RNA sequence: GGCACCUCGAUGUCGGCUCAUCGCAUCCUGGGGCUGUAGUCGGUCCCAAGGGUUGGGCUGUUCGCCCAUUAAAGCGGUACG
RNA sequence: UAUACGUUAAGUGGAAAAGGAUGUGGAGUUGCUUAGACAACCAGGAUGUUGGCUUAGAAGCAGCCACCAUUUAAAGAGUGC
RNA sequence: GAGUCUUGGAGGUAGAGCACUGAUUGGACUAGGGGCCCCUACCGGGUUACCGAAUUCAGUCAAACUCCGAAUGCCAAUGAC
């Protein structure tokens, strides 16, 4: 348990940047799926389009202990993160939802994540 | 972890009855179950609650620990609901049939083979393609789905015979 | 086949096994190798039969290194004859191990590849050995 | 195939005994085995 | 083949005949697993000793070759019974 | 059919070796681990991309580039069938 | 006469080692040339991957090899029991 205290020590610059964050489904995630929409992330901004999965439960209670108290009833269940630390997240959203309705990746479990206090209906 | 560790409810109809010497019963809505356990083994149930409780650690306290729970859940499930297991038939116009309660299969052999099972345990037949075995407990139904299969072997050239309901075989050619 | 080209006498006692062995019991002209556990007559043809396996399952990576030598001579009297009139004639080469004996060495390829192809040779000889690693103090 | 030397020839065959003997059991069936 | 412990005030040896009996490392019949087994025939391995296991030509012959059959024409011990 | 503490489950004891194996009793060395370990179940396992290459795609194992880096949550551009 | 205890001798076995006689493993140096070629035409040189006398580095053996070397056994001495 050496590098997890480096990892959990990196994201708090990471986390305490961002408004408006979005969960993704675990499973049935296809690599040509993965691949695909990593490159439209890729041609739409950066890489801060996250998608962690490395994820268990104690590195968001150890990183967002000072905002975000939600993820708590979360750890068990599909988790994915994936934050925006660009411009007003809207777009984000179109690509959530053309992702995410039907087609080669589930929503399932997803209820989105905290702007400021909130839980779910981003906009 | 252990088998032997977790915990059994029990539904409402469902009623166990605890005897001396470990011999277990149980009422459900679909028929009694006794089954006699190990005398040294402690069993101890509470209401929506099953407990094994084991003696000092052994290579074989270990292993009957594990065996009594796993045997409970199967009587348990049984009574409550119970076990089936279909069973696929190929040919190509092999054929089983009902009359009044045996069973007949008129596989290739030059005379009807005849099946009739023991008292209760029943075998439908949905269609005159197909067995399907229905009883309470589970070994029963193992045990007569094994006696049906072993009648006509499926053959590995092609398939021909009896077969469990969902299963691959494997496949030669010959020429 | 190994043999030495010029010997002083051509019959010799077969003497005696006991004890340990007196020195060779060091592998250092390579990294690995293996020992001798037990005492035996290993002969002229187990040595090149344990060593051609040996050297073909590797990749001639590694070098190998035999350390025992046939020297000793031995005689066998023809077949279908009454004991007595003299010794026999001599027949071949054998060499002696002693419980100890560093028989075989590797060197220059990796752990795993060195202990299956000594493993290989090991069913060629006579004896019970195990695999043992050069000394890391030197 | 009998043989006093059992072993696993493919990856994912299994050692097991049964009434004290030892037995190397796989899904083809030209790896089964049995020792002794 | 080796040795020379027993038998020299005496045991005489090979084939065939009459009669057999035992072992299993099974020739046939019985039950199985794998197969480079489509079926009919085969291969190799496992269990199995209940019964069965031929008539001639040549040679003193054991051995051996050949003819015609047979489900099969087993290998050995018993002072090479 | 003494006292005390252990070992063996084969009737080992109360006839053999090379070699084989999640039998069992010990003493160690040693990696990971309630930032969560192994199992089991729910996931996917190719993109300047099969790219320079070859009988036919060889698009995974005609068979030769260390047939490479990338998208990265991750891929040998194949572990085998 | 005998045993034992002190004291002194002769003698190269078990064991070890390479100081001699031989057998030998791998490196450095490998001389002087060896075959090929520049052409040894009449030089020298790249390899002779040297067949190899030297030496050296280390590493193994020996009934008819010793720079060494016991426990026993043997031969006496003056004292004691
Ligand atoms: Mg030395
Ligand atoms: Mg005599
Ligand atoms: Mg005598
Ligand atoms: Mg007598
Ligand atoms: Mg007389
Ligand atoms: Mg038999
Ligand atoms: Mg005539
Ligand atoms: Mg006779
Ligand atoms: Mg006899
Ligand atoms: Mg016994
Ligand atoms: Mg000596
Ligand atoms: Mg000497
Ligand atoms: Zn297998």
């Amino acid at each position: 348990a050496i590098e997890t205290k480096k990892v959990v020590v990196e994201e708090i610059a990471s986390k305490l940047k961002e408004s408006k964050s979005t969960i993704i489904v675990d499973y049935r995630g296809l690599n040509v799926s993965e691949v695909t929409e990593l490159r439209k992330q890729l041609r739409e901004a950066n890489v801060e389009f996250k998608v962690y999965k490395n994820t268990m439960t104690r590195r968001a209670v150890e990183q967002a202990e000072l905002n975000g108290l939600n993820d708590f009833l979360t750890g068990p269940n599909a988790i994915a993160f994936s934050t925006e630390d660009v411009v007003a997240p809207a777009k984000v959203l179109n690509d959530f939802a053309k992702n995410h309705e039907a087609l080669e990746i589930k929503a399932g479990v997803i209820e989105g994540k905290v702007s400021t206090v909130e839980e779910v209906k981003a906009l | 972890s252990r088998v032997g560790k977790k915990l059994l409810e029990i539904p409402s109809d469902v009623t166990v009855t605890l005897n001396d010497n470990n011999t277990v019963a149980v009422k459900g809505p679909k028929g009694e179950l006794t089954r006699t356990f190990h005398p040294d083994m402690e069993i101890k149930v509470e209401d929506n609650v099953l407990t094994v409780a084991r003696p000092s650690d052994q290579k074989e306290h270990r292993a009957l620990h594990g065996t009594t729970r796993s045997l409970l859940g199967n009587m348990v499930e049984g009574v409550s609901k119970g076990f089936e297991r279909g069973l696929e038939l190929v040919g190509v116009g092999y054929r089983a049939s009902k009359s009044g309660n045996k069973l007949v299969l008129n596989v290739g052999y030059s005379h009807p083979v005849e099946i009739v099972p023991e008292e209760g345990i029943e075998i439908e037949v949905p269609s005159q393609t197909k067995v399907v075995v229905k009883g309470t407990d589970k070994e029963r139904v193992g045990a007569i789905a094994a006696n049906i299969r072993a009648v006509r072997s499926p053959e590995p050239y092609k398939g021909k015979g009896i077969r469990y309901e969902g299963e691959v075989v494997r496949r030669k050619e010959g020429k | 086949m190994l043999l030495p080209k010029r010997v002083k006498y051509r019959r010799e006692h077969r003497g005696k096994m006991r004890g340990r062995a007196k020195g060779g019991t060091e592998v250092h002209f390579g990294e690995f190798g293996i020992q001798a556990l037990e005492a035996s007559w290993i002969t002229n043809r187990q040595i090149e039969a344990a060593r051609i396996a040996m050297t073909r399952y590797m990749k001639r990576g590694g070098k190998v290194w035999i350390k025992i030598f046939p020297s000793k001579p031995y005689t066998a009297k023809p077949l279908e004859v009454r004991m007595g009139s003299g010794k026999g004639a001599p027949e071949g080469w054998v060499a002696v191990v002693k419980p100890g004996k560093v028989l075989f060495e590797i060197s220059g390829v990796s752990e795993e590849v060195a202990r299956e192809a000594l493993r290989l040779a090991s069913h060629k000889l006579p004896i019970k050995t195990k695999f043992v690693k050069r000394e890391e103090i030197g | 195939k009998v043989r006093p030397s059992v072993k696993p020839i493919c990856e994912k065959c299994k050692v097991i005994r049964r009434k004290g003997k030892v037995m190397v059991i796989c899904e083809n069936p030209k790896h089964k085995q049995k020792q002794g």
